[PDB]
RNA sequence: CCGGGCACUCUAACGGGACUGCCCGCGAAAGCGGGAGGAAGGAGGGGACGACGUCUGGUCAGCAUGGCCCUUACGGCCUGGGCGACACACGUGCUACAAUGCCCACUACAAAGCGAUGCCACCCGGCAACGGGGAGCUAAUCGCAAAAAGGUGGGCCCAGUUCGGAUUGGGGUCUGCAACCCGACCCCAUGAAGCCGGAAUCGCUAGUAAUCGCGGAUCAGCCAUGCCGCGGUGAAUACG
C-alpha cells in the first residue's frame, strides 16, 4: 500500500530533523499514527496519541517502514473472564 | 443455548442467571428447549418479562408484567409452564 | 390442493425417440436446469445400451420402467394412539414418478466414474430384475403385503 | 528422499507433482519445467534422471524452500511479534491480523470453540 | 472455485482481471 | 434535425406534431417525428422513515427523445418556427 | 419467390423466409448445424416443416436476435410455422391444433422487493 | 451536535474527501440522493405532493 | 460499408381484441363442465392499489410538535481514538465439500441501465493490478461490454485431490491530505475447516423453484457475499 511518496506529516518531519541537528533530546510529543518510521528517527522517544494517551516508543532500526501508530495500540484487552 | 436481552435497562451478571435459573423449571418435562429467549424491559406501570422458545412439539410465547421485576418474571414462568405442559399432553385425547 | 384438482402437466415428448417418458426421464436427470447436460446423459447411456447388450434402448428404458412402479404401497394413517402404516394402491400417475426417481437414485449411488454409465448399467439390470431402484419396488411392496390387514382402514 | 526440498512425489503429472513442494506452487511450476524443457504431462515415474538432476539442481539453487522460507518466514514473526508491532503483538495472542472481525468467526486463527 | 481469486470463475465472481482473467 | 426532450409524452408529442406539421407548410419534405428509446430514472425508496426494509415503493422519470428532420430547410421556415406555441416545458433541438 | 412469419418467444425475435428449395437452412449467416451444435432442443423448431408433411419443399434464410439459443429456436418456431400457414392457408389446420403457431406468453416474472428472486422470500424464525 | 452540522457540510473545509451530501430539506445525511438534493424521505414527500417535475409512481 | 428502400426487426405514442359474446350440457337464476374460433379464454400472467379497526405496535435520531431538562455547557470548533474490541451465544447470507465436477485454450446467444473536472475505444510498458499516451460520445447514431452457464477438444482419475480457498509470509498497484488501528485489487508462497451436517427448521405450484451472469442507486475509495432491478438455461409434484 501507498505506492510513491514516502509519507510522514511535515510536522514532526520538521521536529525530528531539527532535534537531529543541535544536540539530540527527546520527548516528541505527537498525534499522528499515519506518520513512517523515517530512519532519521531511529533511536528516540516519541509520545505517540492512541486516543486517551500519550504513549513513548523508543525507535530502533529494527522498525523503519512501520507506522508510528502500530507500537502504541488503541485497545486495552487484557481477556475475556 | 439460553440468550437474555436486557432492552433499555442496565441489568447484571447475577440477575441474568436467576432468570436462567428461573427457566430451568420447565426442564421439569424433559423436552428440548430449543434455543430460548427472554427479554427483560422497563415500562413507566412496571416490568416486563416476554420469552420465546421452541421445542420438538411446538413454540411457546409468553409475557409476564409486574410492579416487581422478581414477579414478572415468576408470571412469565407460570404463563409458560402452562402452555408446555398443553404441547405435551394436548393430543391424548386419543380415546 | 384445497380447491379444485391440480392439473398433471402433458409434456413435449423428446427429439429423438418422440416419447414423453424419455424426457420425464431427462428432466429428472436434470440438474440446475441445465437441460443439454440432462440429455446427453440420457443417449450417451442408450449408446453404452446398445453397444454393451445388443438391443434397443427405448425398449431396454420402457422395460426397466414397467420393472419399478410398484403397483401397491404403504401410506400411514394415525388412529387413536397408534400411527398405522396402510395398503394402498399407487396411480399410474404416481408409479411413473415413483418409477423414474427411483431409477436415477440408485443410479447416482452406482460406483460407476462416468453418470451416463451409471445411468447405463441400473437401466439394464432394472430391465433384467437387478438393482437399487428394482429392490426399493419389491422393499416397498412387501412392506405393504404385510399390513394387508389394515386394508380396511383404507381411504 | 527424492528431490528438492526432499519431498518425493511419485507417479502423478510433473507441474503438479512440484507443487508437494513447500514453495512451489502451480506458478513456480510451470517455470522451470520451461527452463530446463522438461515436459509437464510426462509423469515423475518416466523421468530420466538426467533431467530429475536437471530439475533438482535449478529449483533447488534458485528459489528457498523447504524448511527454509519456514525458517526463514517464522524469523518474521519472531521480528514482527519482538518489534512493535501491534500486527505483532497479534500473532503474540494467536488471534486474526489482517482486520478480520472478531465478534464471529474468526476460528480459523481460534481453533474449534469453548 | 468462486472463491479462488487465482481462477477465471474466481476472478469473475470478483469481477477483476489479472494474468487469471486477462482482458 | 430537430430533438424534442421533455418528460410529459402527452405535451411533448403535442409540439413535436406542431413543429414537424408546421414547417410541412413553410417547407418540405419533413421527415416524421421518430421516438427515441425513452431513458427511465428510477428510484426504490423504503416506504416509512425508520426500519421496514421490505416495504418500498417505486419512482421513476420518464425522459423521452424525439427527433424530426426537414428536408429541404426553406428559410422562413426558419422564421414560422422563429417562434412556436411551447407549451410550458420541452426541449427544443435544433441543427442541420 | 419468398414466404414469411415473424417468431417470437421470451426478449427473441426470429424472422423467418420459407424460400423454396433443398431444406438448408441459414440461421444468422450459418446452418442450422453450425449455429446450434450441442444443444437437443435444436432438433427443433424446424418441427412446423415436419407438420405439414413437406419436409425438403423450402430453404430457409433466418436471422435471429435477442434471448438466449433456445429462445430463438421456438421464435422460429412460430416463424417456420407463421410462414408456412401463410403459404397455403388450408395449412392452420393441422399446424394449429398441433399447437404450432400460438407463440407462448410466457416470460420473466419482475422481481418484486422484499422478496429475493421474485417469488423466493428470505428465511424467518 | 444537530443544526450546527447542517451548517458545517455548506462550506467546504480542508480537503475534498470530506465532502459529504446532506440534505436542503432536512439536514439528513443518511440515504440522500444527487440528483434531488434530497433524502429517501423527504424525496417521497415531495414526489407524492407533485412537487417534483415529471416523477411518478412506477409500476411496471 | 455506399447507393437505395421502411418490407422487416425495432423503437414509442395512439388504437383494436375477451364479452362467458357463440355451440352443446345442467340450472330456477346467478353460474359450473365441455367445444369452436383466437396470439390470448373463464380474473390471459405480473404490478400499482390494501376497509372500520388491532397491536397503549414502530419512529421525539429524517422532519415537525406540547411538556420537562442543560446555557464558558447536556451548546460550538478541532486532532486523535472509538462505532471493526472477542471466552462466548443467536439471526440473515457467501463459498464449498466435487466427476451431472474442477482447470486450460478456442467459439457462441440477452435484457435493463449508466456515463463531461464521466463512460474510455485503440496503441504501448507491465505476468498483473495498474500506468502511459490517445479517438469517439451532451449519447438508439460513441463507451462501460466480457455476459455467464452453454458449444468445441484437451487435461485431471476419486485422491482431502488439478476438490475447497480459509489463514499467514513477502512483493506491488489505485483512491485519498492520510490506508497503524481500518480500504479495495493484483502477483508470488502458504493451502485451514469442510466427505453433505443433531434436536430442530425455511422457500417455492411454472417460465416458478434451482442454477448462470449483467446493471444501478449510495459512492473518492470501500469492507456489496447486502439491497433494488435485468435477462439467460429451466425442472418436480399437488391423492387429498
Ligand atoms: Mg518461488
Ligand atoms: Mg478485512
Ligand atoms: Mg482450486
Ligand atoms: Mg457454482
Ligand atoms: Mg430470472
Ligand atoms: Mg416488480
Ligand atoms: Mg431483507
Ligand atoms: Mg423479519
Ligand atoms: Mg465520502
Ligand atoms: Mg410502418
Ligand atoms: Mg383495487
Ligand atoms: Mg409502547
Ligand atoms: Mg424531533
Ligand atoms: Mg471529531
Ligand atoms: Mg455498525
Ligand atoms: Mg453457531
Ligand atoms: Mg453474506
Ligand atoms: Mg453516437
Ligand atoms: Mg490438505
Ligand atoms: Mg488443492
Ligand atoms: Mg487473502
Ligand atoms: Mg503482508
Ligand atoms: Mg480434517
Ligand atoms: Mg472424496
Ligand atoms: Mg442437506
Ligand atoms: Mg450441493
Ligand atoms: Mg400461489
Ligand atoms: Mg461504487
Ligand atoms: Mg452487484
Ligand atoms: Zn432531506
Amino acid at each position: 500500500s501507498l505506492k510513491k511518496g514516502v509519507f510522514v506529516d511535515d510536522h514532526l518531519l520538521e521536529k525530528v530533523l531539527e532535534l537531529n541537528a543541535k544536540g539530540e533530546k527527546r520527548l516528541i510529543k505527537t498525534w499522528s499514527r499515519r506518520s513512517t518510521i523515517v530512519p532519521e528517527m531511529v533511536g528516540h522517544t516519541i509520545a505517540v496519541y492512541n486516543g486517551k494517551q500519550h504513549v513513548p516508543v523508543y525507535i530502533t532500526e529494527n522498525m523503519v517502514g512501520h507506522k508510528l501508530g502500530e507500537f502504541a495500540p488503541t485497545r486495552t484487552y487484557r481477556g475475556h473472564g | 443455548t439460553m440468550n437474555i436481552t436486557s432492552k433499555q435497562m442496565e441489568i447484571t451478571p447475577a440477575i441474568r442467571q436467576h432468570v436462567a435459573d428461573r427457566l430451568a423449571k420447565l426442564e421439569k418435562w424433559q423436552t428440548h428447549l430449543i434455543n430460548p429467549h427472554i427479554i427483560l424491559s422497563k415500562e413507566p406501570q412496571g416490568f416486563v418479562a416476554d420469552a420465546t422458545i421452541n421445542t420438538p412439539n411446538g413454540v411457546l410465547v409468553a409475557s409476564g408484567k409486574h410492579e416487581d421485576m422478581y414477579t414478572a418474571i415468576n408470571e412469565l414462568i407460570n404463563k409458560l409452564e402452562r402452555q408446555l405442559n398443553k404441547l405435551q399432553h394436548k393430543g391424548e385425547a386419543r380415546r | 390442493a384445497r380447491r379444485r384438482r391440480a392439473e398433471v402437466r402433458q409434456l413435449q415428448p423428446d427429439l429423438v425417440y418422440g416419447d414423453v417418458l424419455v424426457t420425464a426421464f431427462i428432466n429428472k436427470i436434470m440438474r440446475d436446469g441445465k437441460k443439454n447436460l440432462a440429455a446427453r446423459i440420457f443417449y450417451d447411456a442408450c449408446k453404452i445400451i446398445q453397444e454393451k447388450t445388443g438391443q434397443e434402448p427405448l425398449k431396454v428404458f420402457k422395460q426397466a420402467v414397467e420393472n419399478v412402479k410398484p403397483r401397491m404401497e404403504v401410506r400411514s394413517r394415525r388412529v387413536g394412539g397408534a400411527n398405522y402404516q396402510v395398503p394402498m394402491e399407487v396411480s399410474p400417475r404416481r408409479q411413473q414418478s415413483l418409477a423414474l426417481r427411483w431409477l436415477v437414485q440408485a443410479a447416482n449411488q452406482r460406483p460407476e466414474r462416468r453418470a451416463a454409465v451409471r445411468i447405463a448399467h441400473e437401466l439394464m439390470d432394472a430391465a433384467e430384475g437387478k438393482g437399487g431402484a428394482v429392490k426399493k419396488k419389491e422393499d416397498v411392496e412387501r412392506m405393504a403385503e404385510a399390513n394387508r390387514a389394515y386394508a380396511h382402514y383404507r381411504w | 528422499a527424492r528431490i528438492a526440498g526432499v519431498e518425493i512425489p511419485r507417479n502423478k503429472r510433473v507441474d503438479v507433482a512440484l507443487t508437494y513442494i513447500y514453495g512451489i506452487g502451480k506458478a513456480r511450476a510451470k517455470e522451470a519445467l520451461e527452463k530446463t524443457g522438461i515436459n509437464p504431462a510426462t509423469r515423475v515415474k518416466d523421468l530420466t534422471e538426467a533431467e530429475v538432476v536437471r530439475l533438482r539442481e535449478y529449483v533447488e539453487n534458485t528459489w528457498k524452500l523447504e524448511g527454509e522460507l519456514r525458517a526463514e518466514v517464522a524469523a518474521n514473526i519472531k521480528r514482527l511479534m519482538d518489534i512493535g508491532c501491534y500486527r505483532g503483538l497479534r500473532h503474540r495472542r494467536g488471534l486474526p491480523v489482517r482486520g478480520q472481525r472478531t465478534r464471529t468467526n474468526a476460528r480459523t486463527r481460534k481453533g474449534p470453540r469453548k | 472455485g468462486k472463491g479462488d481469486r487465482r481462477t477465471r470463475r474466481g476472478k469473475i465472481w470478483r469481477g477483476t482481471y489479472g494474468k487469471y482473467r486477462p482482458r | 434535425r430537430i430533438k424534442l426532450r421533455g418528460f410529459d409524452h402527452k405535451t411533448l408529442d403535442a409540439s413535436a406534431q406542431k413543429i414537424v406539421e408546421a414547417a410541412r407548410r413553410s417547407g418540405a419534405q419533413v421527415s416524421g417525428p421518430i421516438p427515441l428509446p425513452t431513458r427511465v430514472r428510477r428510484f426504490t425508496v423504503i416506504r416509512g422513515p425508520f426500519k421496514h426494509k421490505d416495504s418500498r415503493e417505486h419512482f421513476e422519470l420518464r425522459t423521452h427523445n424525439r427527433l424530426v428532420d426537414i428536408i429541404n430547410p426553406n428559410r422562413k421556415t426558419i422564421e414560422q418556427l422563429m417562434t412556436l406555441d411551447l407549451p410550458t416545458g420541452v426541449e427544443i433541438e435544433i441543427k442541420t | 419467390e419468398q414466404y414469411y412469419g415473424t417468431g417470437r418467444r421470451k426478449e427473441a425475435v426470429a424472422r423467418v423466409f420459407l424460400r423454396p428449395g433443398n431444406g438448408k437452412v441459414t440461421v444468422n449467416g450459418q446452418d442450422f448445424n453450425e449455429y446450434f451444435q450441442g444443444l437437443v432442443r435444436a432438433v427443433a423448431a424446424l418441427e412446423p416443416l415436419r407438420a405439414v408433411d413437406a419436409l425438403g419443399h423450402f430453404d430457409a434464410y433466418i436471422t435471429v436476435r435477442g434471448g438466449g439459443k433456445s429462445g430463438q429456436i421456438d421464435a422460429i418456431k412460430l416463424g417456420i410455422a407463421r410462414a408456412l400457414v401463410q403459404y397455403n392457408p388450408d395449412y392452420r389446420a393441422k399446424l394449429k391444433p398441433l399447437g404450432f403457431l400460438t407463440r407462448d406468453a410466457r416470460v420473466v416474472e419482475r422481481k418484486k422487493y422484499g422478496k429475493h428472486k421474485a417469488r423466493r422470500a428470505p428465511q424467518y424464525s | 451536535a444537530r443544526k450546527a452540522l447542517i451548517e458545517k457540510a455548506k462550506r467546504t473545509p480542508k480537503f475534498k474527501v470530506r465532502a459529504y451530501t446532506r440534505c436542503v430539506r432536512c439536514g439528513r445525511a443518511r440515504s440522500v440522493y444527487r440528483f434531488f438534493g434530497l433524502c429517501r424521505i423527504c424525496l417521497r414527500e415531495l414526489a407524492h405532493k407533485g412537487q417534483l417535475p415529471g416523477v411518478r409512481k412506477a409500476s411496471w
